[PDB]
C-alpha cells in the first residue's frame, strides 16, 4: 500500500538525473551559476548520486570556492568511492586551499583507480 | 581536461 507508493516516490527521483543532465548543459557553456542550481535542485531529491556533489563540486572549483567543492568530493566520494573525479577534484580543491598531503594521496588514488 | 569533463 504505502510501501508501493513509497517505491514509486523512489522511482520518480529521475528528477535527480533531469537536473543532473541540464546542470551539466549550464556547465558545458560556461553558466555555471545555474548548473548549482540544478546540481541542487536534483540533490534534494536523491540524494544517494555521486554525480550531482561531482559536478556541483567541479562548477565550485570553476568559480573559485574550493571548500564547498571539497565537501561536495567528499560527500561524492562517501556515495561511491570508486569515481575517481571526484578524488581528482578534491585533490584540486584541497591544493588550492593548502592541504597538500591529503591532496597528494587523493591525486594518487585517481593514479590507483584509472591505471 | 578529462577531470574536467562531466558525467
Amino acid at each position: 500500500e504505502g510501501e508501493r507508493k513509497q517505491i514509486e516516490a523512489q522511482q520518480n527521483k529521475q528528477q535527480a538525473i533531469s537536473e543532473k543532465d541540464r546542470g551539466n548543459g549550464f556547465f558545458k557553456e560556461g553558466k555555471y551559476e545555474r548548473a548549482i542550481e540544478c546540481y541542487t535542485r536534483g540533490i534534494a531529491a536523491d540524494g544517494a548520486n555521486a554525480l550531482l556533489p561531482a559536478n556541483r563540486a567541479m562548477a565550485y572549483l570553476k568559480i573559485q570556492k574550493y571548500e564547498e567543492a571539497e565537501k561536495d568530493c567528499t560527500q561524492a566520494i562517501l556515495l561511491d568511492g570508486s569515481y575517481s573525479k571526484a578524488f581528482a577534484r578534491r585533490g584540486t580543491a584541497r591544493t588550492f586551499l593548502g592541504k597538500l598531503n591529503e591532496a597528494k594521496q587523493d591525486f594518487e588514488t585517481v593514479l590507483l583507480l584509472e591505471p | 581536461s578529462r577531470m574536467e569533463e562531466v558525467d
